[PDB]
């Protein structure tokens, strides 16, 4: 568990406070797009299970099914970026504070880096 | 996994009876309460890794 | 034709691996369903891990 | 009828309509990509005076 | 590339809604139309390659083997209907679903720019070719070709999946472009081996390698015409196309650890030459050949340098469309006396003339002819390899007489002597099997005509 | 016999019904379109098309621009009397060798 | 066909030089990001991999039966 | 049984596995075992038969073992700490004991006699619950105690798994023995990565979950339990053939559905703990796997058996009872390989 | 087990011979022995003198086993006098294997054996040159 316990984690907080300062996705993420696309498939296997015309029959059966699926992935995507973000900023703040584990390495050119070359024939 | 729903809600299930060093009746001290103590205010806020080193 | 691509070329790959393969699930799979042999095994894995795993 | 031919043939604009939905996505997979617009050290030139970008 | 990847993703919806007697002609007209919007691709840079965006890119190498695909599709459309029309509506749909399906992967794994992406779509081709096989083929065998192609497709790739992810772990990135500037020898130890047989043996078992190729013979002789075409022309070269990739990070230790292959590649290519010599089957003798021209494409890959790669780039092309012009021949004598046996039917030049031109075209080509594309490439192939060593040119002799020989037995097997004379039903060849063969036809001789576009990135 | 199984068809030949057919449907109309269609736009637009479109590509590979960029290259080095060739790629001045 | 089709050569250098740069970047932040989750896990001094421990809030401070706790 | 007992026992199921992933006791978490198995033999004994009999007197004697091995573990991890707390336990002993009981509870092997026996023996309904919700339980458990975890001990253990799934998958017939040695195959592959990423873990449990639940639930609605049963299935319902090969190449790690999301995660993050010949093992094993899944497919939807008569009457008639969120199952197991950076809102 | 293990690693690779085949064969003999009571367990001999019996052969079995494959590495790398060579290991393996070939009587057992044993072993050996891990430790 790397990100678990880490400090001032409310348990059981789908979305904590400070999430709330990321840019939120925009509803034609294609993200989104696909978990739309997912809840229309599962309304046509519904109707092909039910065997009713796949297309055509129970039209507001198959807008729920992409409705709740593009509300759950809006979340979903929420929360995914909140926790990518708290994963970058804590990197980030451990490298800075230990400069002697992360040294910045002098830049040596091309012309001064010696390879040994490997001829191909 | 772990649910931590006694901390979410304030609760109190088990965390009176997990340690001996909590509230006991009638004050009774465990036979180790100030070991216990000691080692708990050392290892309280540092991790587990941290807290064995 | 015949002694290489359908007859050796075919044993050594997918032939012998299948046939290990094979018996090997009959082996597994070959059990009467008692309780007292499986789990008789049972307690020697407990032996086994308490001793040779430290 | 009129009617039927329309009924029958109006799969006959989905490979089109997704030619050119592919074409503006391709479009805006470009205008993402214009951090070294006019920045390479064997492109970069001056602004002509009647255009904004170098290229779209 | 998404102007062509989201027309593919628009055929699938109008497949469904096409009416029943329509979907052939939809479908049909437009795979030819995204094939045309495909050839758009072919305007390459001398420099580098063709960054769309952080997903897709396109080379000298892609290019040609997405044109091959998209083209193909119209091509086994036409075939697949020859041989589905007993079938349901919904069957039918199906079977041109997975038809697309398996040209929206090919696509995507030709224009992947990351080495884990590539290799998801790559083992995603798997599929629909394993449901088509073992669904609308014919014979009993159809169950064991495709637990045959299955089971050593996944062998060689699954070490090819670990693989990736340690270099991924190990340098940062599996972006091509990132590995190809930040590429460093490879020093000789056994880890490194290992690291090299993961990659390339993923890529020989696709190509195939002798001694790794009986699946090859069971999928396509037992597959339908279309999984046969599909299977030979473009399935193939995933196997050249990775490992030409591939092994920019596996230098110097390609020098070292090519002898077994090379070995492998020289002398089964005499072996799967000798073996179609003596076949009793037509659809085996195609499938040997494809074998022994991948021998030598898997050469030219090993030996590695600028002008091997563009033998390969060129015999990879046309190959693809020499193997699936045999297979639809085959598959009409098929269709007129439902056997797949050599002997069987004879004299069909003087039953089906125009047929018999189009074995003859076939047949010249397959066998090295110049100026065809199929000479140039195996031309460019001999040469490196003498360069190499001077006794591949012996080997490479050996195969060359024993291709014209096989060739030239087929033609005048099926074609001359006297026809049989109980069989009684061989009707006159269709305009529809005329059209596909000169649609195979016409674009290898256009290619001679401009090689250059199909000489690959080394050019 | 084993099963309730039907007998093995016989085999069906389209010039039967339909003596001028295409070999691409049962119905004539739909064949007869067929045939026009996979004509028309395979031959006719993708050959003819492509091919020309592909005849008078672009010259992005920079062919002719390389060869004039060397016909420049040898007569200024020949004027000079400098080799045709360089005979190193990059600087050795640039070029730092270890001791 | 030039002017119809295609663009400059400009615009494909430039956005690879786009591409390339992104590329690069994630590379170092993988690599950046393995070499922090190895420090984080062997020290435990980071966010990262902090097991709990008991709370001391548990602990009752009240005179006991017995002065020696 | 009543329904209002029926439901009650449910209940009881479910809320002793909540007791043991909400405590922060062992005894609590004892407890919660001790619930969830008492409420747990009648849904195994619903439908009364002997085999019914046999199964729940299997997996009561192997689970009472178990609970009996966990708290004397429980005990003696008490004994060197004079702690309650479920943490990294103290004793290696003790935590030898805790391992060897969550994985008879599990079933890994060698401790997977009694899956393959007790699933065939029970309904499908029944080995539905049993697969999914008493795997769910162990391994949160597991997840909390995974930092003493012994590396080794748990690896043999999942190695084992892998192989044994794969033989008995190879050899068996029947429907709900295929199920019960493909659940100890997807067990090994989840404790396999359980002692370097419980997030990892925790992915490959729900993605096995949803295969296993469209599974059942569609064996359920064609109402097959063996391999000839379900070579009917083409003559009266052809789209469950169809949803089930695609869920059976899903279930077979297959790109790109979304059984491959599990064993590429899973693969990679080993690798990255310098890992290469478990993994490269475990993915070879699992083309066992594979093979016995492709021959369920070739039998069902990829060829057609012969059918009987009465199957005419059959296509008259309709299936009535509707499952619930089979056509979700269905697209979860199958279409959200795209959607895989979601496992960080997993973390 | 793994005192076993340290005793036969820390015998060094091209030198006493003889305590290399004592310790692979104390490690075959233990093996053999955990392989036959695993057998006795789940299928149950017909008599105490059947199940002895057949604890004996297996152990035997894997005794010999072990102490052709030791004897043969250890011979082969000092007659070479090439140390750390995974060429030792692949010919332990196969003589491991056509010794297990001998016990069962049969030919076939016999060459496959010794090509999967004789791969085994060089594997095991290029692992303790390059420092290959099977249970790894957690880090990252
Ligand atoms: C959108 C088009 C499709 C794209 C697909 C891409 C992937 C999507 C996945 C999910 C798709 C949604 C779910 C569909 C379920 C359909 C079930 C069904 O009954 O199908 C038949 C049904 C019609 O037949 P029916 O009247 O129901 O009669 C059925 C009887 O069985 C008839 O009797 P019968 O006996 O003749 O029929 C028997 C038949 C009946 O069997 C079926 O119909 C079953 C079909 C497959 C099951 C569903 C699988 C879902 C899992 C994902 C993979 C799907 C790939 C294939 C998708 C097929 C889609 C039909 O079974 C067989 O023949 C057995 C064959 C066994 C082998 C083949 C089956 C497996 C194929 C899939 C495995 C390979 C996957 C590779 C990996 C990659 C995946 C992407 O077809 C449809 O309704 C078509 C659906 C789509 C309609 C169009 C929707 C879009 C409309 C326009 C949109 C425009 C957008 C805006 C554009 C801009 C301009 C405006
Ligand atoms: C966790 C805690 C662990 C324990 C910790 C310590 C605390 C507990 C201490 C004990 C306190 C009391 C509690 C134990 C209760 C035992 C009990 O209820 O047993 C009932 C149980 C079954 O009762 P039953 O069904 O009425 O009896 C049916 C008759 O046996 C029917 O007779 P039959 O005609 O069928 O044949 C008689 C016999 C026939 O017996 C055999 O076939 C077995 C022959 C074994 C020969 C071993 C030779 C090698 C010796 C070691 C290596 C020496 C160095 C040289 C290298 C090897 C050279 C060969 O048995 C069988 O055929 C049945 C097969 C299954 C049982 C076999 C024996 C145990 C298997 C597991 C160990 C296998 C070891 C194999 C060797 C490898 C050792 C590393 O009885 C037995 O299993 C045997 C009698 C009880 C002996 C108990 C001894 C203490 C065990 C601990
Ligand atoms: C892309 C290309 C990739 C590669 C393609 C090729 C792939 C591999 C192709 C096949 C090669 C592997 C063959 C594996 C061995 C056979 C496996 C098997 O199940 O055999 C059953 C079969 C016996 O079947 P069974 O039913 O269990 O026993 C009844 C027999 O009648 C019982 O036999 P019997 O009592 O009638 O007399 C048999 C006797 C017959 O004597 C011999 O075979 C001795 C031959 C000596 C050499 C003669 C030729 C001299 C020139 C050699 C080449 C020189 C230049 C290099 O042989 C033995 O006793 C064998 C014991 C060991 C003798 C030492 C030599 C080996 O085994 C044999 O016959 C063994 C013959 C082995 C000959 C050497 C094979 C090659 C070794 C590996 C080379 C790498
Ligand atoms: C199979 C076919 C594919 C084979 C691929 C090639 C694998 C080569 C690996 C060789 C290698 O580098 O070994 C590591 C290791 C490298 O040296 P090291 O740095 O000192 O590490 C050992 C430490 O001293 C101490 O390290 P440790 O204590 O962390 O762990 C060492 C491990 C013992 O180390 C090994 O097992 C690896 C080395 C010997 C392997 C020999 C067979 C190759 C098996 C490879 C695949 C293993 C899959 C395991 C699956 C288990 C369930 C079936 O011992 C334990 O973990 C003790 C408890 C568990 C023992 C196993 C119980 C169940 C076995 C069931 C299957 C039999 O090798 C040795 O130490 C060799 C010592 C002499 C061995 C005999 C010669
Ligand atoms: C009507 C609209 C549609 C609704 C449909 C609902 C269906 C889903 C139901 C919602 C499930 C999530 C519940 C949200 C409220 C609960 C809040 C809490 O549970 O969220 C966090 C935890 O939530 C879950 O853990 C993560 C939720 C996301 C899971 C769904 C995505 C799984 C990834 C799959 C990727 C590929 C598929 C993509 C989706 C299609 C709390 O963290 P914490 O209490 O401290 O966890 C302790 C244990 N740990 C640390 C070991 C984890
Ligand atoms: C590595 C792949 C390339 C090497 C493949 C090895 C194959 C070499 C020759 C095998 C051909 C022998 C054969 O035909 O049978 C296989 C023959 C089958 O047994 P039989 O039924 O008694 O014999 C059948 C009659 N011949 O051999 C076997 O497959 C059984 C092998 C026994 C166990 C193998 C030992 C494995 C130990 C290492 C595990 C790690
Ligand atoms: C009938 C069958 C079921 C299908 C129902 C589809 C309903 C879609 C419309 C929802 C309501 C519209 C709405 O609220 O639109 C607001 C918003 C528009 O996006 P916005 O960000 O405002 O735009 C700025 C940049 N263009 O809207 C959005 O951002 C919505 C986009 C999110 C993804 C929605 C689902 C994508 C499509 C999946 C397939 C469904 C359609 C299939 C149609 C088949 C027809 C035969
Ligand atoms: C019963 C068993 C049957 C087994 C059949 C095996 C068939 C033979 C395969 C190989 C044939 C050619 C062998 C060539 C060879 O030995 O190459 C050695 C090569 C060079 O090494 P070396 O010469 O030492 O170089 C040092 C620098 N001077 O060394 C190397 O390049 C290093 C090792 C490379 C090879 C690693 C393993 C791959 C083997 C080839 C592919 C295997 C799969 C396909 C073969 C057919 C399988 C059915």
């Amino acid at each position: 568990t790397m990100m678990s316990g880490r400090p001032g984690r409310v348990p059981l907080q789908f979305l904590p406070n400070e999430a709330r300062s990321l840019p939120p996705p925009k509803l034609t993420d294609p993200r989104l797009v696909y978990m739309g696309f997912l809840g229309y498939c599962s309304g046509l296997i519904d109707n092909a299970i039910r065997r009713r015309p796949v297309v055509s029959a129970g039209l507001h059966r198959q807008l729920l099914y992409v409705t709740s699926f593009v509300f759950f992935g809006y979340y979903l995507l929420k929360r995914q970026d909140y926790m990518y973000a708290l994963r970058d900023h804590d990197m980030f703040a451990y490298v800075k504070s230990h400069p002697e584990d992360f040294p910045e390495k002098d830049k040596k050119t091309y012309g001064e880096i010696l390879e040994e070359f490997h001829p191909v024939r | 996994p772990f649910f931590d729903v006694q901390k979410r809600l304030g609760l109190d299930l088990d965390r009176w009876m997990t340690i001996q060093s909590a509230e006991q009746p009638h004050k009774i001290p465990g036979r180790c309460h100030a070991f216990e103590k000691e080692w708990i205010e050392c290892a309280h806020g540092i991790g587990g890794i941290r807290a064995e080193k | 034709s015949s002694l290489l691509d359908l007859i050796w070329l075919e044993t050594i790959l997918p032939k012998t691996t299948s046939f290990i393969q094979m018996k090997m699930s009959i082996m597994v799979s070959n059990q009467k369903g008692l309780i007292k042999l499986y789990f008789l095994s049972f307690l020697i894995t407990i032996m086994i891990s308490m001793t040779l795993f430290n | 009828n009129v009617l039927q031919i329309v009924r029958d043939h109006w799969v006959h604009i989905l490979v089109p309509v997704g030619f050119v939905f592919g074409c503006y996505l391709d479009r805006r997979s470009d205008e993402k990509l214009t951090a070294f617009r006019n920045k390479s050290l064997l492109f970069k030139r001056e602004l002509r005076p009647n255009e904004e970008v170098t290229w779209k | 590339m998404l102007k062509i990847i989201i027309p593919t993703t628009m055929l699938l919806p109008m497949t469904w809604m096409s009416k029943h007697n329509m979907i052939w002609i939809n479908a049909t007209v437009h795979s030819l139309l995204i094939s045309l919007i495909s050839l758009s691709l072919l305007n390459q840079l001398g420099e580098n390659s063709l960054n769309f965006s952080l997903t897709f890119f396109s080379d000298s190498l892609s290019a040609p083997l997405l044109v091959l695909t998209t083209w193909l599709l119209p091509l086994m459309l036409m075939a697949s209907q020859s041989h589905l029309s007993k079938e349901t509506t919904t069957r039918k749909k199906l079977y041109i679903t997975m038809l697309i399906l398996l040209q929206l992967f090919l696509i995507m794994t030709f224009t992947a720019t990351e080495l884990i992406l590539f290799y998801i779509l790559f083992e995603a081709t798997l599929v629909p070719t394993l449901i088509i096989i073992t669904r609308w083929g014919n014979q009993t065998e159809r169950l064991n070709a495709g637990l045959y192609f299955l089971f050593y497709t996944l062998a060689g790739s699954l070490p090819l999946l670990v693989a990736l992810v340690y270099i991924q772990n190990t340098t940062g990135s599996l972006n091509f472009l990132i590995i190809h500037y930040w590429s460093h020898p490879l020093s000789n130890s056994w880890s490194n081996i290992f690291m090299w047989l993961a990659c390339i043996m993923a890529f020989m078992v696709k190509m195939p390698l002798y001694g790794l190729h009986l699946w090859l013979p069971k999928a396509h002789v037992e597959a339908p015409i279309a999984g046969s075409m599909v299977l030979a022309a473009v399935l193939l070269k995933l196997g050249g196309y990775g490992m030409m990739r591939i092994t920019t990070i596996l230098n110097p230790l390609t020098n070292y650890m090519a002898y077994p292959f090379l070995m492998l590649s020289m002398w089964g290519m005499i072996m799967t030459s000798s073996i179609c010599l003596r076949q009793t089957d037509l659809k085996s003798l195609i499938a040997y050949s494809s074998v022994s021209h991948m021998a030598l494409v898997i050469v030219a890959i090993m030996i590695q340098t600028p002008w091997s790669f563009m033998g390969a780039t060129a015999l990879m092309i046309a190959h693809g469309l020499t193997s699936s012009m045999l297979f639809c021949l085959a598959n009409t004598n098929y269709e007129r006396v439902h056997s797949r046996t050599m002997i069987l039917a004879r004299g069909l030049q003087t039953l089906l003339p125009l047929m018999a031109t189009w074995w003859l075209v076939a047949s010249l080509t397959n066998l090295a002819l110049p100026p065809s594309i199929n000479l140039i490439g195996e031309l460019f192939i001999i040469t490196a390899s003498f360069s190499w060593s001077n006794i591949t040119i012996i080997l490479m002799g050996m195969n060359m007489m024993i291709t014209a020989l096989y060739s030239l037995y087929m033609l005048i097997t099926t074609q001359r002597g006297k026809y049989t004379h109980h069989i009684n039903n061989i009707k006159p060849s269709f305009t529809r099997e005329n059209a596909l063969m000169a649609l195979h036809i016409l674009p290898l001789l256009l290619l001679t005509l401009n090689p250059k576009m199909i000489l690959g990135p080394l050019y | 016999i084993r099963l309730q199984e039907d007998p093995d068809p016989e085999d069906e030949n389209l010039y039967e019904k339909n003596p001028d057919s295409h070999g691409y449907d049962k119905d004539p109309i739909v064949d007869l379109w067929n045939m026009r269609v996979v004509f028309f736009f395979g031959f006719s637009i993708v050959l003819v098309l492509g091919s020309t479109f592909v005849a008078y590509l672009p010259d992005y590979r920079m062919q002719e621009w390389a060869r004039r960029e060397a016909e420049r290259l040898v007569k200024y080095r020949e004027a000079n009397g400098l080799p045709l060739m360089e005979s190193n790629c990059f600087d050795p001045n640039k070029i730092q060798l270890p001791e | 066909i030039a002017r119809t089709f295609y663009d400059g050569p400009e615009k494909n250098y430039e956005k690879t030089m786009a591409i390339l740069q992104i590329e690069a970047e994630k590379a170092e932040l993988r690599l950046k990001e393995l070499e922090v989750r190895r420090l984080m896990r062997a020290r435990g001094d980071g966010p990262w991999y902090q097991y709990p421990t008991i709370d001391k809030a548990l602990i009752d401070h009240s005179p006991k039966t017995t002065p020696d706790n | 049984m009543n329904p209002i007992i029926y439901t009650t026992l449910i209940m009881t199921v479910m809320s002793g596995t909540m007791l043991v992933m909400i405590s922060s006791h062992w005894l609590l978490i004892w407890i919660g075992f001790e619930m969830n198995l008492l409420a747990m033999i009648p849904v195994l004994m619903k439908n009364f038969n002997p085999r019914a009999t046999e199964a729940a007197t299997k997996y009561f004697l192997t689970q009472a073992t178990a609970s009996m091995m966990l708290m004397m573990a429980i005990i003696i991890n008490l004994l060197y700490s004079g702690q309650w707390t479920i943490t990294k336990m103290f004793n290696p002993v003790a935590m030898t004991m805790m391992t060897m009981a969550l994985a008879m509870k599990l079933g890994l092997s060698p401790f997977h006699f009694w899956v393959p026996e007790v699933t065939q023996g029970i309904s499908l309904q029944a080995g539905l619950l049993l697969l999914t919700w008493q795997k769910l339980a162990p391994l949160s458990v597991l997840c909390q105690i995974s930092q003493s975890i012994n590396p080794n001990l748990m690896l043999t253990m999942a190695m084992l798994s892998i192989l044994i799934g794969g033989w008995g998958g190879l050899n068996q017939t029947q429907l709900r023995k295929i199920m019960a040695y493909s659940s100890i195959a997807h067990m090994g592959w989840m404790t396999a990565v359980l002692p370097y990423n419980t997030t990892m873990t925790i992915l490959n449990l729900l993605i096995y979950i949803t295969m296993t639940l469209a599974m059942f639930m569609l064996l359920i609605h064609s109402s097959a339990t063996t391999t000839l049963s379900l070579s009917h299935t083409w003559n009266k319902m052809p789209v469950i053939t169809s949803l089930m090969m695609v869920t059976l190449l899903s279930m077979g790690g297959l790109p790109p559905l979304s059984g491959f999301m599990p064993k590429w995660m899973i693969i990679q993050e080993m690798t990255k703990n310098e890992s290469i010949i478990m993994p490269t093992l475990m993915a070879m094993t699992a083309l066992l796997n594979l093979y016995f899944y492709m021959r369920l497919a070739y039998s069902s939807s990829l060829t057609m058996f012969p059918s009987t008569n009465n199957m005419k009457m059959k296509w008259q008639f309709e299936h009535t009872k509707q499952m619930k969120l089979l056509p979700t199952m269905i697209v979860l197991s199958t279409l959200v390989l795209p959607m895989t950076p979601a496992l960080s809102s997993l973390n | 087990a793994k005192t076993l293990l340290h005793k036969y690693s820390d015998i060094p690779e091209g030198t006493e011979c003889h305590r290399k085949a004592y310790a692979s064969t104390s490690i075959g003999g233990a093996t053999g022995l955990i392989v036959s009571a695993y057998s006795i367990a789940l299928k149950p001999p017909a008599s105490f003198l059947e199940g002895v019996a057949r604890t004996g052969r297996y152990t035997f079995t894997s005794a010999a086993i072990g102490a052709i494959f030791g004897l043969t590495s250890c011979i082969s790398a000092q007659v070479r006098e090439k140390p750390d060579d995974p060429l030792n290991y692949f010919i332990g393996g196969c003589a491991g294997g056509l010794t297990l070939g001998a016990r069962t009587r049969s030919y076939g057992i016999g060459a496959a054996a010794c090509a999967y044993m004789g791969l085994t072993a060089a594997l095991v050996k290029m692992g303790q040159l390059e420092g290959w891990q099977v249970f790894a430790e957690p880090k990252v």
